[PDB]
């Protein structure tokens, strides 16, 4: 109840919450230099990687064959 | 005159300079490559920490802008990777500006160059190539650029130039421009002029500093 | 800390039980001796030297220019430095910005038993040289500017000065001097250490203490600056309005006799 | 890493060592291998302590 | 060999230029974007708000505590320039010593706690530097004169003006702090610094009925020259008359880049304007910095070849570049 | 001049010279800083705005330390003048409220920079009392957006020259200031400043609740 | 989150998350609950109603998720812990990974500069400490820890070189000098390096101790970081 | 070949034919060619004299950089537990000694030295990313070779050049002079450090004095004159 849930009245003469949201740049405060979504298209560069990488973490063959010669080497250790 | 330089004046120090361009009288020394300070350890690099310091009074803010601008010229210059983990002190001290320090730098900051490229070359600190320096000036009275101005002629300016070159395939092929500070009011058709002069007055002033050090280093090292 | 972790228990169950009894065992309204020496330079216009029983030692020195007050704000400047401390570490400096606050001319202090006419006020120099610390300095530096003040001898004027009288700078009487009266505040400090509220902490209290509050006596009644400390940064806590109160209460009855035993050697 | 050094009032500091320290949960054990955390757990700086003299070097 | 694996995991942006900023410059570069995810020839936008820290900022309220000359915040990404400009006074064509400077402290907040390091102070002075060799201000601007102060027995005061024994000039500074610098900073500090020259007014000054007979007799405890004249001159801000200047020399800056990209150091010569995040400023060795005036005059390019290659086919494109910036920002602020 | 700075003319003088107020928050507006907040408000009296920044938790090794600590800049503004030692005892006070509130055992080796940047103070119509509350607002914000533990939000009112700081919903107080205010103004201050802490507590509270 | 009845499901510094004991019948049958802090909470004193009052308080913005460590039924022991740049919520610790960059090589050890701290992956921050932005702290990798398989005759130099960027898991605060690193696992090791030693061809791993220079032809010798 | 070169120039033999590398040639680590960074002459070998060329530039320094197989005098600057720190020329890096350095001299068999003392030695181990070590014990020999801990004496700081330049040719006439004028022990160090001593006082200063003075001048004809006018003056 200490909090409650008014809203805020801006009033902003520095202009600070356009700033915070620097957004793309067909945004608000920044210039335009690409008509098209300047955010998306770099996210789904990322976006192609990230599930093939991460789950292909050990499954390529170059990981499975170095895994037995830990593997292997590590067995005297446990025993 | 114009120029002279000498190399092996100074006896204590692992390599040093004299460089005089007619008024403008600079001499230098490199220190090093020695023992690393921990704030100016670097890993795969050799540090510079450079100092330059006037005739006159007592060095300030405007030697940490000299500063910046040779440490910019001499970090391709000398072989980064030549040491790692070692710092190089290069402590240039000014003997004679012969003009007002703060409104001009265009001489003394050229002769720090050259300075630096012999001390260096002294050192025996690698060195890819040749670098040397040229002053130019333009005057207002015949709206025209002056190669190699004098004390008068740099007065009388409305704008000042200063170029760096390196040097190679017999120091003679311009590899980049590692510094072309033009300040005052140019536009482009005196800039281009100002490369193309700039080339081959550079050009002269390798061939003299290269003659220079041969002739001093020969009786020094003999077979 | 510089204490034992043992130690700092052992002291936070004493202090903080009903006794509240402690290393020199005191009651809360009771403090140490203290030795006032003054009046040792015969350049200076008042000085002194106070040596309290933790071994810590301020020297407070007293000089002076009379100066125009209408091209002035300020009557009473203090310089702090401490022996072992730089002229600008953070404590201080804040040590300097309290009591300059405390010593602020129409704010517990006179600034008309500084003036020798209405166009002349005297600036005191107020220069405190702290020789050991070790513990905090501005009670006792508080405690050295009431004897100082009041061994504060300044030139007596020459002839009654008015403010018109031939309107050139007031000029002194060779030899004989004016005894200075004035009332300086007294700074106190109350230490809260649980729900106990204990006058005047000794080293030892101070760190493990939560917090203190740091109060004056002027003019027979409290009065600002008040502000709360922080007497470490390693066994603080938070404290209520009701012990606030009883600090108050604390003050207003012990501080009287204590400025009356001081004023008079 | 090795050793405290302890304030005994002198011109110096005094020595105090691993083979040289009781230690509690055991009368020598929990500690397995030298670090200047363990030794650290068991006394802090500040902390004092009854010890006795084994040997005066000229030191001091 | 030839099945492929052991290339670590995929780190963010900023991960991965912490981890090596020459990789992932490089690996932004192949898209054809700047590690800021942005097109190569786009900058920061710029966005200023001018008096709303000034003195001058109202006309019903001249308060005494307020001396601020002409003031500027520019925010462009998240970094924000704060400038103020600020008198004082000094009794005393086309030659660099007919025009004046100011003479600014740039004070930069990276987490430092000081505020007097080395990459902040080479900074303040080659900003002083750049101002000389501009030319925007005449030293008979700053050379003001004094009318008469008089005080009446009538009970009133007149202070009697000029048209606006010694003579005066003042001097100018700016204190201008950066908070949470990311990239190059200077040109901020360069476009900021003319949107509040531009906004620059100055007091007036008077003296009184013989100020050369005025006496002093501050100095004491001498050994002669314990009273003498002087010249003792207040200013009043009742009325300011507006700053002077040569609107020609106005610049507003930009930066670039020339760096190169190679297919394999990521397992010719491309052009970066502008540089905005520290894989940027970290290992773009090789940048041009150009004040460009927005009518084909140039009042400073300095050019460091950190080592990579230049043909001055970058330059000749970076000198338009600049000049169509300088021509967008001239517009857009109508100053 | 100086070896570190540009001074200019050295022999040159200055220029002689001739709940009732908003509270409006904003936090992570500005990057290379691990959390910001700004604090502007507006009374009838003086408008003012305070930028703050918080920068670590950083690592302070070869030497070890029993607990954290924190370091207090404050920066005087573009458009206020105080002296130096005022700047000192506020960045005193205000450290030792913070040394109560934040929790400091989570980080050994710590050293914690904090600056308070007093930015622009303007009247319409000492001064050092006035901004303590916004000063408490804009730095407990940062904290927050950082992820620095805290015991309860910091947070105070003033009530005529007298600046009192409270956590845990009025009940304790983690500060108390009072210069140049009037003999017994204690209850009507402590009431009022109650109010106001509440009343900037949830305001707080909803800044952290956009993000 | 819900964990039983009686959670918050958003928390702020100062907001309560549960009572430090609890109950709730499952099945006919109390279970005393006993609740603790972990990170991003902390257990604060009170009173309230005249009474100590102990209560388990959130100190960070965030979400209240449950994890655990483990009257007629057992007690069981529930951590409460709120989870949320941020280098301010972690500094090298036990358990989280660092990024580290080697500035100094030595006889049986290397001085590794921190400039990154890794979330204890998938969810990532870096340092706000940087060479450029001021302040440096380092943390050491020995000579035992640079493998496993074999590692007391297996020296630094045959490993790394300075300006090497390595991952390695902080494997104690140690000795307030220095954090104690270990490369030793089969995910830590070099990231990248630049061949001809630290100043040819960016380079990374192609077999788990070699790294095929793309610009001289030839493998540089490294221990190596994998997925 | 045996000609002049300086930095920023071709390579005057083809990168094509086979050198084995020396001092002073640098191979750029992107573009795979190698090129002259010192100023000096250059001396390229031919084949069938050797195996495969070896190149070098011999160029003047004042300052020295560790080689292996280098024979250098340090002096003892640290007294560590398991090694002793030396400094061969001042200002410069650590250069470490082991224990066990000096032969016959083993775990049990341990030295007892102190700050102060010269040594003389063998590089055996140089690296720039991690610590020199010298040894006075000649490994390759298999005889230390007079390696060892020199005293009394006087250090003569020299030029790099004129050091390696004595040492390497031994048509260098300033000690053939010198041995005319006493008899006496000499010890070369290739770190711009030679030592010298006699059996007097008188006798080791002359030395001092006439190997310093011709090492400024540095030539050929001086060499006579500067001996014996100086071993003249010592004794007069």
């Amino acid at each position: 109840s200490l909090s409650t849930s008014i809203p805020l009245s801006s009033q902003n003469s520095s202009f600070l919450s356009l700033k915070k949201h620097n957004n793309e740049l067909l945004g608000i405060f920044v210039p335009c230099n690409l008509p098209k979504t300047t955010r998306k298209v770099a996210i789904e560069n990322f976006n192609r990687p990230s599930p093939d990488d991460i789950i292909q973490s050990a499954q390529l063959n170059a990981f499975n064959e170095k895994l037995e010669n830990l593997n292997i080497k590590s067995v005297p250790k446990a025993e | 005159m114009s120029v002279q330089a000498e190399i092996g004046i100074l006896d204590h120090v692992d390599g040093s300079s004299e460089f005089v361009s007619q008024d403008t009288k600079v001499i230098c020394s490199v220190t090093g490559p020695i023992e690393p300070k921990a704030r100016q350890e670097l890993p795969t690099q050799l540090a510079l920490e450079i100092i330059v310091r006037p005739a006159k009074g007592v060095a300030t803010t405007r030697e940490k802008v000299l500063e910046d601008k040779l440490r910019a010229v001499l970090t391709p210059l000398i072989t980064r990777h030549c040491y790692p983990r070692q710092l190089c002190q290069i402590t240039c001290q000014i003997l004679e500006s012969g003009e007002d320090e703060a409104e001009f730098s265009l001489r003394e900051l050229s002769c720090c160059i050259n300075a630096a490229f012999l001390a260096l070359v002294d050192a025996g600190i690698a060195l890819n190539s040749m670098c040397a320096s040229i002053p130019i000036a333009i005057i207002k009275d015949t709206s025209d650029i002056i190669v190699d101005p004098t004390a008068e002629q740099l007065k009388i300016s409305l704008s000042v130039h200063t170029l760096a070159l390196e040097f190679v395939n017999g120091g003679k092929v311009v590899k980049n421009v590692l510094l072309l500070d033009s300040n005052g009011d140019f536009n482009e058709d005196q800039l281009f002029s100002l490369l193309e002069l700039g080339e081959q007055k550079c050009q002269e002033l390798v061939t003299n500093i290269r003659r220079i050090i041969q002739d001093n280093i020969s009786p020094r090292l003999v077979v | 800390m510089s204490l034992s972790v043992a130690e700092k228990s052992y002291l936070y169950d004493s202090l903080a039980s009903t006794p509240s009894i402690r290393p020199d065992g005191r009651l809360p309204h009771q403090f140490r001796p203290i030795e006032i020496f003054t009046d040792f330079l015969p350049s200076s216009n008042g000085s002194s030297r106070i040596i309290a029983s933790d071994g810590s030692e301020c020297i407070v020195s007293i000089k002076s220019k009379v100066v125009d007050h209408h091209v002035e704000n300020e009557l009473l400047q203090v310089d702090v430095d401490i022996a072992g401390q730089r002229d600008d570490a953070l404590v201080v400096e804040t040590i300097t910005s309290l009591l300059n606050k405390v010593l602020k001319s129409g704010s517990g202090v006179d600034s008309s038993k500084l003036q020798l006419t209405k166009k002349y006020s005297f600036k005191i120099f107020v220069d405190v040289l702290v020789i050991s610390s070790h513990s905090h300095p501005i009670s006792l530096i508080s405690f050295a500017i009431y004897s100082a003040l009041n061994s504060t001898y300044l030139p007596k004027l020459i002839s009654a000065f008015d403010d018109l009288e031939v309107e050139e700078l007031p000029t002194f009487h060779d030899y004989d001097m004016v005894k200075l009266d004035i009332n300086p505040p007294l700074v106190f400090i109350l230490a809260v250490v649980g729900n106990n509220m204990l006058l005047d902490p000794a080293a030892n209290e101070s760190e493990v203490a939560n917090n203190g509050l740091i109060i004056s006596w002027s003019n027979g009644k409290i009065t600002s600056p008040i502000r709360s400390v922080a007497l470490n940064d390693s066994n603080v806590k938070s404290f209520k309005p009701h012990l606030l109160k009883q600090g108050l209460a604390m003050v207003e009855k012990y501080a009287p006799d204590v400025v009356r035993s001081l004023e008079n050697l | 890493n090795k050793r405290w050094k302890v304030d005994i009032g002198g011109k110096q500091h005094a020595v105090l060592m691993l083979g040289s320290v009781n230690l509690p949960g055991g009368i020598l054990r929990r500690k397995s291998e030298s670090d200047e955390l363990q030794m650290r757990s068991f006394l802090k700086e500040g902390d004092l302590l009854n010890a006795e003299v084994q040997s005066l070097f000229q030191d001091g | 060999l030839e099945t492929i694996e052991i290339h670590p995991i995929t780190f963010p942006p900023e991960v991965l230029a912490r981890i090596s900023p020459e990789l992932s410059l490089q690996r932004h570069l192949s898209l054809g974007i700047r590690p800021c995810l942005r097109k190569y020839e786009e900058f920061r936008d710029v966005a200023i708000e001018n008096n709303t820290l000034s003195r001058y900022a109202d006309a019903g309220n001249i308060d005494t505590k307020n001396n601020i000359l002409g003031s500027n915040v520019l925010k462009s990404g998240k970094t924000i320039v704060i400038t103020s400009i600020t008198g004082g006074i000094i009794e005393e064509e086309d030659i660099i010593a007919n025009y004046a400077s100011v003479y600014p402290v740039v004070e930069v907040e990276r987490g430092r706690v000081g505020a007097c390091t080395d990459e902040e102070m080479t900074i303040s002075q080659k900003l002083h530097d750049s101002i000389l060799h501009s030319r925007i201000l005449p030293k008979k601007a700053l050379k003001v004169k004094a009318g008469v102060r008089s005080a009446n027995e009538d009970g009133t005061f007149s202070v009697l003006y000029p048209d606006e024994k010694r003579k005066w000039s003042y001097v100018l500074y700016a204190k201008i702090v950066v908070l949470s610098r990311t990239g190059p900073v200077f040109d901020l500090c360069w476009n900021s610094l003319m949107y509040a020259l531009q906004s620059v007014k100055l007091p007036r000054a008077f003296i009184d009925e013989r100020a050369s007979d005025l006496r002093m007799t501050i100095r004491t405890r001498g050994r002669s020259a314990t009273i003498r004249e002087t010249y003792e001159i207040i200013c009043d801000q009742t009325k300011s008359v507006p700053l002077m200047i040569n609107a020609k020399n106005i610049a507003f800056a930009s930066n670039y880049g020339i760096v190169e990209l190679d297919p394999e150091c990521q397992l010719n010569t491309v052009l970066i304007a502008d540089l905005d995040t520290e894989a940027e400023e970290t290992s773009i060795h090789s940048t041009i910095s150009i004040l460009a005036a927005p009518s084909g005059n140039y009042k400073q390019l300095t050019l460091m070849g950190g080592g990579a290659k230049i043909t001055p086919e970058m330059i000749k494109r970076s000198l338009l570049l600049s000049r169509v910036r300088a021509d967008d920002l001239s517009t857009r602020f109508n100053i | 001049q100086d070896r570190r700075r540009l001074l200019g003319p050295a022999a040159a003088k200055p220029m002689a010279f001739s709940s009732e107020q908003e509270l409006s928050l904003h936090t992570g507006f500005i990057e290379n800083c691990n959390g910001s907040a700004l604090v502007e408000a507006r009374s009838l009296g003086h408008q003012t705005s305070l930028i703050s920044a918080v920068y670590g938790p950083r690592s302070i090794r070869g030497s070890f330390t029993s607990q954290g600590t924190i370091s207090i800049q404050l920066k005087n503004g573009l458009l206020e003048k105080y002296n130096t030692n005022e700047l000192k005892e506020v960045s005193s006070f205000l450290m030792g409220i913070f040394n109560s509130v934040v929790n400091l055992s989570r980080y050994p080796k710590s050293g914690i920079d904090i600056f308070v940047y007093l930015t622009y103070d303007k009247d319409l119509t000492s001064q050092i009392s006035s901004l303590i509350p916004h000063c408490i607002t804009s730095i407990t914000l940062a904290l927050a957006d950082a992820g620095i533990e805290l015991v309860d939000m910091a947070g105070a009112g003033e009530a005529n020259g007298t600046v009192v700081s409270f956590i845990k919903n009025g009940e304790e107080i983690v500060g108390f200031w009072k210069d140049d205010g009037d003999d017994e103004d204690l209850l009507e201050c402590l009431d009022r400043c109650k109010e106001q802490y509440n009343r900037y507590r949830d305001l707080m509270i909803s800044c952290l609740m956009n993000q | 989150m819900a964990c039983n009845f009686q959670f918050p499901e958003i928390a702020y510094p100062g907001k309560l998350i549960c009572p430090q004991y609890g109950t709730e019948n499952k099945d006919g049958e109390d279970i005393i609950f006993n609740y603790v802090p972990g990170p991003g909470t902390k257990l604060i004193q009170y009173e309230h109603n005249g009474r100590t009052l102990e209560a388990i308080t959130a100190t960070l913005v965030g979400t209240v998720r449950c994890e655990e460590e483990k009257t007629r039924r057992t007690v069981k022991n529930i951590l409460v812990s709120v989870l949320p740049n941020d280098f301010a919520n972690n500094l090298p610790k036990e358990g989280d990974i660092v990024l580290t960059r080697v500035t100094r090589l030595s006889l049986q050890r290397a001085n590794v500069e921190i400039l990154a701290v890794e979330d204890k992956a998938a969810t990532f921050s870096v340092s706000q400490a940087s060479s450029d932005l001021g302040e440096t702290f380092r943390g050491i990798i020995r000579s035992q820890d640079v493998r496993s398989t074999d590692r007391d005759r297996v020296k630094v130099i045959e490993c790394f070189k300075p300006g090497d960027i390595v991952r390695a898991q902080v494997l104690s605060l140690g000795d307030g000098t220095n954090y104690y690193l270990t490369t030793a696992r089969n995910d830590l090791g070099v990231v990248f390096a630049r061949a001809a030693n630290g100043a040819g061809g960016l380079m990374y791993a192609t077999d788990w101790q070699m790294m095929t220079s793309p610009v001289t032809g030839a493998t540089e010798k490294r221990k190596c970081a994998k997925p | 070949m045996s000609t002049f070169i300086f930095p920023g120039d071709s390579f005057p033999v083809d990168p094509t034919t086979p050198v084995k590398l020396g001092p002073g040639i640098y191979c750029d680590p992107n573009t795979q060619e190698i090129r002259p960074v010192n100023t000096g002459v250059l001396h390229v070998s031919a084949k069938g004299k050797s195996g495969v060329q070896t190149a070098y530039i011999d160029y003047s320094s004042k300052r020295y950089i560790p080689s292996v197989n280098d024979f250098v005098i340090g002096v003892i600057i640290g007294t560590f537990s398991d090694s002793y720190k030396v400094s061969l020329q001042n200002f410069s890096s650590s250069v470490s000694l082991s224990y066990m350095a000096f032969p016959n001299a083993s775990k049990k068999n341990r030295p007892t030295l102190q700050v102060g003392d010269l040594v003389y030695a063998r590089v055996c181990t140089a690296e720039k990313e991690l610590e020199a070590e010298i040894e006075c014990f000649d490994s390759t020999t298999g005889r230390d070779a007079g390696f060892g801990i020199l005293e009394d004496g006087m250090i003569i700081d020299v030029n790099l050049n004129f050091a390696r330049q004595l040492l390497f040719n031994n048509d260098f006439p300033l000690l053939k002079v010198l041995a005319a004028h006493t008899k006496f022990e000499v010890a070369i160090g290739l770190n711009g450090k030679i030592w010298v001593k006699c059996e007097e006082l008188s006798n080791t200063l002359a030395c001092y004095r006439t190997i310093m003075e011709c090492c400024q001048k540095n030539d050929t004809a001086a060499f006579k004159d500067i001996a014996k006018r100086q071993f003249k003056e010592i004794l007069t």
